[PDB]
C-alpha cells in the first residue's frame, strides 16, 4: 500500500495537477491580501504567500545546481536560456524587493503594495505555459506569442 | 408574496430558452442552419476563449483594484468590483501615474490581442463549417 | 473661415486613419491563426 501511494505521488501527471492545485491556492491567497488590508506586520496568508516564493526561489536554485553541464557559469548560462525561467529570477527578485519595501515604514508600505500588484500581473501572465498543453489553448497562446511581434510593429505603425 | 415575486423571475429565466428552443428548428432552413452549426462550434471556441479572457482581464482587474480603492475591508463585493467597474473601465480613463500607466496601457494591449483572436477564431471557424 | 474648417479635417483624417489602422490589426491578425 505504501508502494502504491509512492507510485501514485512520483507519477509526472500528479505532480503536474498537485502543483497546478497549489498554485490556484497560491493565487486565490495572493488576491486575498492584495484586496484585503496590509499591517505593520504582515497577516498569516501573506507569510504563506512569502514561504511560496521563498521556496521557489531555492527550487529555481537546485533547477541552477543540478544541470548538465559542470562549470557554474555555465549551468547558469543554459538555466537562463528559457524566457520564462528568465522572467521567474526577475519576479521572485522584485518581490523580494517588495518584500523588504514593505516591512518598512510609512511610506515604504505603499511602494510595497505597489510591487505586489505589480506581481499578480505576472503571476497570471505565468500561466500561459501550463496552458499550452491543453489540445485548443495551446495555439490560441501561441497565436498570443506571434501577435506579440506583429501588434509591436503595428505599434510603431 | 414574496414567492410570486420569485415566480415571476423564474418565468423570466425560462423566457431565454423558450426563444434558444427556436434553434432546433432553425436547422431546417438551408441558410438557418450552417448559422445555428456555426453557434454550436462557436461555443466551446469562446469557451476556452474565456479561460484566456479571466486570466487576463482578472490579472488587470485585480491590478486595478490593488491600485485604486485600498481602504475597502472584507466584503464579497470586491469580487464584484474587479469585473463589474473594469467590465465598464471604457467610461474610466515620484513615478505615481506610471504605475497605472503601465497597467492602462497592459489593458488597451490585451484588449487588442484578446479581441483580434477572437476574430481571427471565429473566422478560422467559418471554414470548417 | 479657418474657425471649424481645419478641426474638421482633422477629425475625418483621424477616423479614416484609425480605420485603415483597425482593418491592418484585422487582416493581419486572420493570417497569423492560419499558421498556427
Ligand atoms: C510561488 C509559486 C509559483 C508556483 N508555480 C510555478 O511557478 C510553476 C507552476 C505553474 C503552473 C502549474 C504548476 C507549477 N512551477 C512550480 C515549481 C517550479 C516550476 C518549474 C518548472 C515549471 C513550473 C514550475 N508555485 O508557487
Amino acid at each position: 500500500l505504501g508502494r502504491k501511494i509512492y507510485e501514485f505521488y512520483n507519477a509526472p501527471i500528479v505532480k503536474f495537477w498537485f502543483y497546478t492545485l497549489a498554485y490556484i491556492g497560491y493565487l486565490m491567497l495572493f488576491n486575498y491580501i492584495v484586496l484585503v488590508k496590509m499591517e505593520r506586520w504582515p497577516s498569516t496568508q501573506e507569510w504563506i504567500v512569502i514561504s511560496y516564493i521563498f521556496t521557489l526561489g531555492i527550487e529555481k536554485m537546485r533547477e541552477i545546481l543540478m544541470s548538465e553541464p559542470g562549470k557554474l557559469l555555465q549551468k547558469v548560462k543554459v538555466w537562463l536560456q528559457e524566457y520564462w525561467n528568465v522572467t521567474d529570477l526577475i519576479a521572485i527578485l522584485l518581490f523580494s524587493v517588495g518584500m523588504i519595501l514593505r516591512l518598512q515604514d510609512q511610506p515604504f508600505r505603499s511602494d510595497g503594495r505597489v510591487i505586489y500588484c505589480v506581481n499578480i500581473i505576472y503571476w497570471y501572465i505565468r500561466l500561459l505555459d501550463i496552458f499550452g498543453v491543453n489540445k485548443y489553448l495551446g495555439p490560441y497562446v501561441m497565436m498570443i506569442g506571434k501577435m506579440m511581434i506583429d501588434m509591436m510593429y503595428f505599434v510603431i505603425i | 408574496q414574496p414567492f410570486r415575486s420569485d415566480g415571476r423571475v423564474i418565468y423570466c429565466v425560462n423566457i431565454i430558452y423558450w426563444y434558444i428552443r427556436l434553434l432546433d428548428i432553425f436547422g431546417v432552413n438551408k441558410y438557418l442552419g450552417p448559422y445555428v452549426m456555426m453557434i454550436g462550434k462557436m461555443m466551446i471556441d469562446m469557451m476556452y476563449f474565456v479561460i484566456i479572457m479571466l486570466v487576463v482581464l482578472m490579472s488587470f482587474g485585480v491590478a486595478r483594484q490593488a491600485i485604486l480603492f485600498p481602504n475597502e475591508e472584507p466584503s464579497w463585493k470586491l469580487a464584484k468590483n474587479i469585473f463589474y467597474m473594469p467590465y465598464w473601465m471604457i467610461y474610466g480613463e515620484t513615478g505615481a501615474w506610471i504605475v497605472p500607466a503601465i497597467m492602462a496601457c497592459y489593458l488597451l494591449v490585451a484588449n487588442i490581442l484578446l479581441v483580434n483572436l477572437l476574430i481571427a477564431v471565429f473566422n478560422n471557424t467559418f471554414f470548417e463549417v
